[PDB]
């Protein structure tokens, strides 16, 4: 569904989510292996209309 | 990461790149005095030794063995790599193909975890340190300098200068999981093709090629690549010998007499032959594993209190976790790294990802002759695409072909091996066409036994790791590829028995004697000496084996129609047409005599048995004489194979618990445990039984397959001996050969087309009775003992509750003696998703592999832009005057017929289509109703590629013409009517040209007519989309997904291909267009054509009823009447939130007739029938959501509109009912009708008519004015 | 073949999964490469 937050995996490592990294002022996204600290990221799918 | 040193041999001795070691096999007598060889570190950890590999007793001795061997491909030459420039040219050629490994991600990451997994190296006094089973000694003078680090040491060939291997070093560390050095012997010039003839029914090369044979040779990069493997399991020890085929078996006395195959060999190579063993070999290896590393984590890694650089690498390897002093296996991304390595690293993955095609087969069916490359020239080998350079157009496998002019043949000088049936003139036949039948015991001996089931066992889940990750995105190696070399000069000696292979054994000359002639003697029957000249020899083919066993000259042929057709026309044809009618009556009766099938319909087996095998091959004389498919009937498999193994299993002992202090909440872990490895051993017996027959029942069925092969493609050579005697005698003209020979090579192409396609039939029909013997037969015989000892383990188990039970609590046992008493009695279904040959892989991408693999064409609209959507050509030119108008689903192509709006397409390769060449062309029309009456009589074209000779799709009135024209013959179909009613009409023309000429319009059959008198219809002129010809400057027409094939579809395709167009759920207009959310549509029912929906209103029960409205003609120019389209009220079809998509097939809608909803009564008012009224007047409440729905075909052009369900009226379809309810006039009224929704699938299809509606659109095309 | 995954591609290139550099496997468009007629499992993605 469109407007709908879900959480995102690769289909290859369902264990890891796919987190929005920030320590870097490159933001991007990316799946992290250290796992100290959790806390997931929504994902949803938006279009213009 | 990882740099691959480029090296020449010259190059000085550096000693740290550039050594002379000596061989790790030094301490062997063989070994004793074989000095120093010169070594390269190509890359980190890995060497390249440019010798010839003769350390083991397999690989001793280098010359011909002077007595036959048990293989067919095999190079004997010891006097190669004897001398500098030799060696300088392997080594050249070696790091050639590791830098054509290294160039894609795959092989970057093989390389890097080959150079970064080393073996677990020894302990002292804290510190890890190497040992010889890690380090290559580098020497002179008779003595050791230094040790240098080598996780692996490529070497030449052995003694088959062809031939790839990989050894380990130590016995004991490849399987024990401390890992080993590897020595890998493999040449890159020297390949032995794989002969893929009938198995991949996917096109392996390109359409137009003109392939005679199918016969590829591997690529150096893929045949390394798969030794790297080998090598990634000896280091992570991983190997084990104990799963091997063992392919001796002397009670059939006919077996193709192989060395034993080893399941880790499948396993590593991948494909077909691997799913068959991967689940039994890989769990084994895994739970195996996970105990060895568990003991040498235990007892090795935690006794390290040094951080030398060998733990960095062990650390990297081997997935641990914790700190110095304790460390633990973590048992879950081990066990993902050993899956990978295992399942996902191997031959075919990888060469797929290399672009590289593979056997499919590990087993050689067809064995071909080896042959000789140069890989360093650059012309035919590229570091970056490998043999299929793609120039001018893309290879597909088309430069692995071995006569690609680079792959020079070589004369095998190995011995002949074969095998005397000389019954009581006596047959010799090849040890190649034996039966591969593996011995019954081969698995025997095995385990098959676990220890006492304790808490956190763990078994090994292969459903619950992640799916496949053929590019490793995880296990980064940046860790270890910045670590440098050590080069200790004292080395711990780590004192181990050097790990010496299996000897190949030796063939055997043993002479077999029968009663009665076999099937090899059916073979040599069909069989002619290349000695035999193809003049002044003519080969008759005969009916009788006897009489062309004895005569060179006779072939015998079960086809007893091609020996008509053959035979019995006189020698010195006196014109090139009967010349060309002799060759076509050849090519039909081939093609459609070894088609033959007989499709028992006994349900889910449905086997579809081609008779001919019965004389082809001599099977099913012995059960039944003269009958193959009555044979089968009786005995399914057991008439089809010549062994049935009568297998067995061990007598599988109960499992059994421990016993000490234990607790509540690990017991309970006890009992889950014993009840997971109750499952798994039942899938591991399973597993078992299904490598037994893969290695007994379906080695037999793929050499009965390669059988069937030799014997149609000799029936095929027979007829081309005949057809080429026949030119050679040609009396009739001089100097018109030429022609007449291109016209035999095509007629040799259709041949081997034909063949093709028998054997898929004959491969589909084998393949089906071996899978269902497995299915039937095989299982019900395990679970006997299966059930025996899930009863032993059921007692155990429920023996170890009565005790323990206080420590449980009552509710906990309760609990646990229930699932104990549920799960083990019992039986485990046998998953055979993972069989090798499914339906369900042949049936998934049916459509791509057997129309979509030969479209040649495919014009339509894409993105607002008229392109070729197939991809074949782009030098497609339309007019200014082509316009693309809303079309069936995507935009579709619009010729306004004024001369200017003229598409062509430049004919290339694809699009030219010679005498023999079956063609299909298929196309979505939208043709206007005539509009006014200046064009009746006058035929005009629509598509024609014509010059005086071709063929041409024209439009008369309302009747679409298809015209072929040969230099003198002609054909012209006619459709029917209907093209000019503004309906999507699906014409599809397919043309065999042997048999005949047929059009189907919207996937139903309209006329077939021979076109075997039909020749040459081949010009260069562009196929020209236009309307020349048309005395109207407004008519137009549109086009959609205008799209040719290289193949005569028949009816099934066609009618797939029909069904494909209606993928998608949407409903259909009446034009067939899609159905919208926003667009006005007028009306009406399939029944009472003309009348369209109206409203009136009754103030006296305050209702606004839907009535069709009075019915009205209109008046074609041909002064034919028809009933009205636009009639009545435009009604709106709407959503519940306007979604302004494409109606759907259950999607819930609310039709708005002049601006009021439609819907039925929420009340009991109307409990008569009840009529449907609109929002208009609000006395009554009404429930507007409607369902529109399509119970018929998806491609109707008609919906059904049931009605919703609100409490006082039940469920119907919209339908009509004519009458006069009261004082009011006689009417049609509309109403739900409970009672057809009900009862809908029990009614005629005449009945049907009062449901369905049309949904009328204002189109241009169709007007009434 | 896998019904309950996503692919987000763009002209020919597909989102995939780069490789493992520093313990972050971030993500990048890549051309669509194929296995077995169907592109890999990375270009795969699954919402929860």
């Amino acid at each position: 569904k469109y407007n709908e937050n879900y959480q995102l995996y690769n289909k290859t490592s369902p264990d890891k989510e796919v987190k929005k990294v920030f320590t870097n002022d490159k933001d991007y996204i990316a799946i992290e292996y250290n796992q100290n600290t959790n806390n997931p990221t929504f994902f949803s799918l938006i279009q213009k209309e | 990461k990882l740099e691959i040193n480029k090296f020449n041999y010259n190059d000085p001795i550096d000693g740290i790149n550039v050594i002379t070691m000596r061989p790790p096999r030094h301490s062997d007598k063989i070994n004793k005095g074989k000095g120093p060889f010169k070594a390269f570190q190509v890359i980190k950890n890995i060497w390249i030794v440019p010798e010839r590999y003769n350390f083991t007793n397999n690989t001793n001795d280098l010359n011909i063995p002077s007595e036959p061997i048990m293989e067919a491909d095999a190079i004997y030459n010891p006097n190669y790599l004897n001398t500098p420039s030799e060696k300088d040219e392997f080594l050249q050629g070696v790091i050639k193909v590791l830098e054509r490994i290294k160039s894609k991600p795959e092989g970057e990451k093989l390389l890097e975890l080959i150079s970064s997994s080393i073996p677990l190296p020894l302990v002292s006094n804290g510190a890890l340190t190497l040992s010889d089973n890690e380090t290559i000694a580098y020497q002179e003078n008779n003595n050791i300098v230094s040790n240098l680090q080598a996780n692996l040491v490529i070497y030449g060939p052995g003694p088959d200068i062809a031939n790839n291997a990989t050894y380990g070093l130590y016995s004991t560390p490849i399987s024990n999981g401390e890992g080993t050095l590897s020595e890998v012997s493999f040449s890159p010039f020297y390949l032995k093709p794989f002969d893929e003839s009938y198995g991949n029914y996917r096109s392996l090369v390109n359409i137009v090629n003109k392939f005679v044979k199918r016969e590829f040779a591997p690529d150096p990069a893929s045949t390394l690549m798969h030794e790297l493997v080998h090598v990634t399991h000896n280091l992570y020890g991983i190997s084990n010998r104990n799963f091997y085929y063992n392919f001796d078996t002397g009670k059939i006395e006919t077996s193709r007499q192989q060395n034993s195959l080893i399941f880790e060999e499948l396993l590593t190579f991948g494909g077909i032959d691997s799913k068959a063993i991967s689940s039994l070999i890989i769990k084994k290896i895994i739970e195996t594993a996970k105990n060895n590393y568990t003991t040498l984590i235990s007892e090795r890694l935690n006794t390290v209190t040094v951080e030398n650089d060998l733990l960095k690498y062990i650390k990297n390897k081997i997935p641990v976790q914790g700190r110095l002093g304790n460390f633990k296996l973590d048992t879950a991304e081990f066990e993902k790294k050993l899956n990978t390595i295992l399942f996902v690293l191997n031959e075919s993955n990888l060469a797929q990802r290399f672009s590289i095609l593979v056997a499919k087969h590990f087993l050689k069916e067809r064995p071909i002759d080896p042959i000789y490359v140069n890989i360093l020239d650059d012309n035919s080998y590229s570091t970056l695409e490998g043999f299929n350079i793609s120039s001018q157009g893309s290879n597909d496998f088309q430069g692995q072909l071995l006569e690609s002019s680079y792959f020079e043949k070589i004369e095998s000088n190995a011995l002949r091996a074969f095998i005397k049936i000389c019954p009581r003139g006596c047959i010799e036949v090849e040890n190649k066409d034996l039966f591969l039948i593996s011995n019954k015991d081969s698995l025997n001996d095995i385990n098959l036994s676990e220890e006492k089931i304790k808490p956190e066992t763990t078994v090994f889940f292969k459903d619950k790791l992640p799916p496949q990750d053929i590019t490793l995105s995880n296990y980064d190696f940046t860790e270890a590829n910045s670590i440098p070399s050590i080069s200790q000069q004292n080395i711990l000696e780590r004192n181990e028995e050097l790990y010496e292979p299996i000897r190949n054994s030796l063939f055997e000359i043993k002479t077999i004697y029968v009663d009665k002639l076999t099937t090899f003697h059916f073979l040599e029957a069909q069989n002619i000496d290349e000695s035999i000249d193809s003049s002044k020899i003519r080969v008759e083919l005969t009916d009788s084996v006897d009489e062309a066993l004895s005569n060179p000259n006779k072939v015998y042929s079960p086809f007893k129609n091609m020996s008509n057709t053959i035979n019995s026309i006189e020698t010195g044809i006196t014109s090139t047409y009967i010349f060309y009618q002799w060759l076509r009556s050849i090519v039909k009766d081939f093609s459609d005599e070894t088609g033959k099938i007989d499709v028992i319909d006994k349900s889910s087996d449905t086997l579809a048995i081609v008779p001919y095998i019965g004389p082809l091959l001599n099977i099913g004389n012995d059960i039944r004489h003269g009958d193959f498919v009555g044979a089968i009937e009786l005995a399914g498999i057991t008439a089809l194979l010549e062994y049935v193994p009568e297998f067995t299993i061990p007598i599988l002992v109960g499992l059994e618990v421990i016993g000490g202090e234990l607790a509540r909440e690990q017991v309970e872990a006890i009992v889950n445990n014993a009840l997971d490895k109750r499952d798994q051993k039942w899938a591991e017996v399973y597993n078992i039984t299904k490598a037994q027959w893969w290695g007994t029942i379906h080695l037999q069925i793929n050499t009965r397959l390669a059988h069937t092969y030799k014997a149609l493609s000799r029936q095929a050579n027979a007829i081309k001996m005949n057809m080429e005697f026949q030119l050679a005698n040609y009396k009739g003209n001089i100097d018109d050969k030429a022609k007449i020979k291109n016209a035999i090579s095509e007629t040799e192409i259709l041949l081997n087309k034909s063949v093709e396609q028998a054997m898929k039939n004959t491969e589909k029909f084998m393949i089906k009775l071996s899978n269902s013997y497995l299915t039937k037969e095989m299982i019900p015989k395990v679970q006997d003992n299966l059930k025996n000892f899930d009863l032993e383990t059921k007692k155990t188990l429920d023996k170890f509750i009565k005790e323990k039970e206080d420590i449980l609590g009552t509710n906990l046992s309760s609990s646990l003696r229930r699932k104990v008493s549920i799960r083990l009695n019992k039986n485990i279904a046998f998953d055979i998703n993972d069989i090798p040959f499914s339906e369900f892989d042949d049936l998934i991408n049916q459509y791509k592999n057997e129309i979509e693999d030969y479209e040649v064409l495919n014009l339509g609209a894409e993105d607002g832009k008229i392109k070729d959507l197939s991809g074949t050509t782009s030098d497609i030119n339309i007019g200014s005057d082509i316009e693309l108008a809303d079309g069936r689903e995507n935009k579709a192509i619009k010729i306004k017929g004024s001369e200017n709006s003229t598409i062509k397409i430049a004919m290339n390769k694809y699009l030219r289509f010679s005498a023999t060449d079956n063609f299909s062309i298929s196309f979505w029309i939208k043709h206007p109703k005539p509009t006014n009456l200046l064009n009746n009589g006058i035929e005009y074209t629509l598509v024609e590629n014509f010059n005086q000779r071709g063929w041409k799709i024209s439009i008369q009135d309302s009747k679409l013409i298809w015209y072929l024209r040969d230099h003198n013959n002609s054909i012209k179909i006619v459709t029917p009517d209907y093209i000019a009613f503004n309906g999507w009409n699906l014409i599809t023309i397919t043309n065999n040209r042997s048999k005949g000429s047929i059009v189907y319009v919207n996937g139903s059959k309209i006329e077939e007519k021979d076109i075997s008198s039909i020749w040459n219809t081949e010009v260069d002129d562009p196929i020209i989309f236009r309307l020349k010809n048309n005395r109207d400057t407004q008519a137009f027409t549109l086009l959609d997904q205008f799209s040719i094939y290289r193949k005569e579809l028949n009816q099934n395709e066609v009618v797939k291909l029909y069904n494909y167009y209606f993928n998608s759920n949407y409903i259909r207009d009446i034009w067939g267009n899609p159905l919208q959310y926003n667009k006005k549509y007028y009306l009406q029912t399939q029944d009472k054509p003309g009348k369209g929906l109206i409203r009136e209103y009754w103030s006296s029960f305050g209702y606004d009823y839907v009535i069709l409205s009075d019915s009205k003609t209109i008046t074609f120019p041909n002064n034919i009447r028809y009933g009205a389209l636009y009639n009545g009220s435009k009604v709106l079809i709407k959503n519940s939130k306007k979604l302004d998509g494409l109606v759907r097939n259950k999607d819930f809608i609310q039709l708005e007739i002049d601006g009021y909803n439609m819907g039925i009564s929420a009340d009991r008012f109307n409990e008569d029938t009840n009529y449907i009224g609109t929002t208009y007047g609000t006395t009554h409440d009404l429930t507007t959501d409607f369902e529109i729905i399509q119970r018929q075909e998806k491609y109707r052009n008609y919906c059904q509109l049931k009605t919703p369900y609100n409490i006082f009226h039940k469920s119907g379809l919209m339908s009509t009912e004519t009458s006069k309810p009261t004082f009011h006039d006689y009417r049609d009224w509309v109403y739900s009708s409970a009672w057809y929704f009900q009862n809908y699938e029990n009614l005629n299809l005449r009945k049907h008519t009062k449901t369905n509606w049309y949904f009328i659109p204002k189109d241009e095309g169709w007007d009434e004015d | 073949n896998k019904p309950n995954s996503l692919i987000f591609s763009e002209n020919s290139q597909a989102l995939r999964l780069s490789n493992r550099l520093n313990d972050e496997n971030y993500i990048l468009l890549d051309l669509v490469s194929k296995l077995d007629d169907e592109p890999l499992n990375i270009f795969y993605w699954e919402f929860i």
